[PDB]
């Protein structure tokens, strides 16, 4: 059985300029996750690593979008979000959520499916 | 007087065992279980199973040797040396029947030899997070893609010239939650009076040291579990994981498959390195059934 | 002054990006940059200088956080160190090549700059460490020998000020006793020597900078891994230590993954402090490989 | 090359009750060894570890010997010396001298030639 589910929602359609707020929720408390991250994948571009954060909260972002995403941890709401502001068309991809889990022996990665972001 | 509050119904009691005093709770009427604690603990990581158990079954949980109220041992700190006190304690309280052995963290290690060994003595096994000691330990990474490892530790405590003793004096409370914090997916459940009740009882300086003192022999065990091992374990077996950041995940039900002919694994979601504290229903539910079923 | 100046070398500083950063210097002809590892200083090459003075200049800075240099501003990731530490050299040789010789996390903070500016970079010395990478995922937690030479990556990138704690009166012994876990000729470290050393880094901020390059260890990582996607062209050295304590085979073996002209030595005896353990044979080889054609 | 080599003294023939010293001297100073090893290999058995000693001076010995033999090291004469006291003709095996350099990524092991002793 998979030890955590993700399930990302609150993509769609915006125009540039517009705002978005991705969100992810995990089936198991968010602190059990040792990374939360967020990666994209657009037609024609390679996988990208957007933002994670670590269980203390340090985060760390691509250069191309820096100040203008912002992840954060929401335990209550066992929610990881990730506000992306300033959008631009070259932000259309498919986001996903990314659960880095530690062992023992290493880590395990947990992905949601995704949730599309179009910028038109 | 007592570290750590005795549950209704149980005794706070000492045993000698081969001039070594051993401590020890104790409770319940039925065939025995013993619940064999692991590092920075003691008993008391039991104490939400013990009554649990305690209405089918008698259920002793020991401090190890140097550990809570238990002298340190006068042999040795090898899995092979340790497992001698605690197969003794056990045997003394059931002489004729076949016990249950559950056992969590360097519990693992200080009582493998005792079952590889008295096979006819163990009904059913349970053991969770921890490794067996052998060379596939050699193997834990020194660091992460997430970061500090969860097994350095090993090394710290290994370490020549008591460096670990020497650094963490005056600090053990700092250091134990550190340690204790960062193997754990649900901090919550150890709150400032837990916390202080295990600083305190590890800080004492025999404690502090007994503790490392069983990494130090960490290699002599996986030589002597390297000729145990010729001989597979035949009893019914469980094993316990969390899946959470801090636990040991499918590692150990694929070490004890090498060990173990009949063996059946689990892995907690969300849950860390401490299970009985971190996920007391789950992993008390789990545990209560393997050993109910057929009974 | 932290440690002694060797005859005609002088202490001086310099300021790059708004961080003031210390350095020794000395010699003439074309410049030639050492660049110190954890737990040490400028004060390793002291050896090796004025060797290398009769053919070159010599600068020896102390990293960032470490010696009498100033904390980064940006950070302590490789790529970050790299910038303060390359235009410091650009500086002293602005219109020529020169050559860089590394050791321990130097390499960390070295590598970036090496990549992104070959033909700035002469000829390439690197000893006792890996270039972060993925790599570093594989050392081990425990040994067959007992406590492994790499727990520390992880001590060090602790959260929570754990090593700063634990370490805090207790600098010197400590010091002590992971310099010499990590070398096989524990003689060469006399009481004045680690004195010097422990001096240095139990400054509050030394101490703490010295972990915080562990900490930035992961971003390190995935900078190079695009970095990575060019391959070092200059000539290249690789020195490691074949005694207890060094690195091995390892130090080459990952060097070829990244350079397409390099050689390495594996030097019998000899520990992780390659330039006090094993002066002679170290130096010697340095200073050979720096000379050839020229 | 070969980071280290090994040269063994000693051996030979004695009987049952006698005494030997055995001898292992290293290519570099001892101290760059982290685990210097006797082991023992009689014909139709397995190769089995006898005494070790750390640099620290920490020793460790097979059951059998116990009591009976004695690992040391000299730190001058960069020689790891074995007194073997009160033989059985249960101790007739080649020895051999094993080092052992702990390296960053793990150990490298080296082997002498060996030297055989019969107790007879």
């Amino acid at each position: 059985m998979a030890q955590v589910k993700l399930q990302e929602s609150g993509g769609g359609l915006v125009q540039p300029g517009g705002s978005l707020r991705l969100s992810c929720a995990s089936s198991v408390p968010i602190f059990a996750i040792t990374v939360m991250g967020w990666y994209r994948q657009a037609p024609g571009k390679q996988r990208e690593l957007v933002a994670g954060i670590k269980r203390s909260g340090d985060t760390n972002y691509a250069d191309s979008v820096k100040g203008r995403f912002t992840i954060s941890r929401d335990d209550a709401k066992n929610t990881v979000f990730l506000q992306m502001n300033s959008l631009t068309t070259e932000d259309t991809a498919v986001y996903y959520c990314n659960a880095q889990i530690l062992s023992w022996m290493g880590g395990t990665d947990y992905w949601g499916q995704g949730t599309q972001v179009t910028v038109s | 007087a007592e570290e750590f509050p005795v549950p209704n119904g149980f005794e706070s009691a000492y045993r000698e065992v081969d001039g070594v005093k051993l401590h020890y709770v104790k409770g319940g009427q039925g065939p025995l279980v013993m619940l064999v604690h692991g590092f920075g603990q003691t008993w008391y990581e039991w104490h939400q199973l013990m009554p649990e158990l305690a209405k089918r079954f008698t259920v002793i949980a020991p401090d190890l040797p140097g550990l809570g109220q238990s002298e340190p041992p006068k042999t040795g700190y090898s899995g092979e040396q340790v497992a001698v006190y605690l197969h003794k304690l056990a045997r003394q309280f059931s002489p004729d029947r076949p016990f249950d052995l559950v056992a969590h963290d360097i519990g693992i290690w200080n009582t493998y030899p005792m079952v590889v060994k008295n096979q006819a003595d163990i009904a059913r096994l349970v053991y969770m997070e921890a490794p067996i000691p052998d060379a596939r330990i050699y193997r834990f990474p020194a660091f992460t893609a997430q970061g500090e490892s969860l097994v350095w530790h090993f090394s710290f405590f290994a370490a020549d010239d008591r460096l670990a003793e020497t650094l963490i004096a005056g600090k053990e409370r700092f250091f134990l939650e550190h340690f204790i914090k960062s193997h754990a997916s649900n901090t919550e459940v150890f709150s400032e009076r837990l916390l202080d009740l295990y600083a305190r009882s590890y800080a004492k300086p025999h404690s502090l040291n007994a503790s490392f003192e069983y990494y130090r022999a960490l290699n002599e065990s996986v030589r002597q579990n390297a000729e145990l091992a010729k001989t597979r374990l035949q009893m019914p077996t469980m094993t316990l994981a969390g899946g959470g950041h801090g636990g040991m995940g499918t590692f150990q039900l694929e070490q004890m498959k090498a060990y173990a002919e009949d063996v059946e694994g689990h892995v907690l979601p969300g849950c860390g390195h401490w299970l009985p504290e971190e996920c007391a229903a789950p992993m008390n539910r789990l545990v209560i059934d393997f050993l109910s079923r057929g009974r």
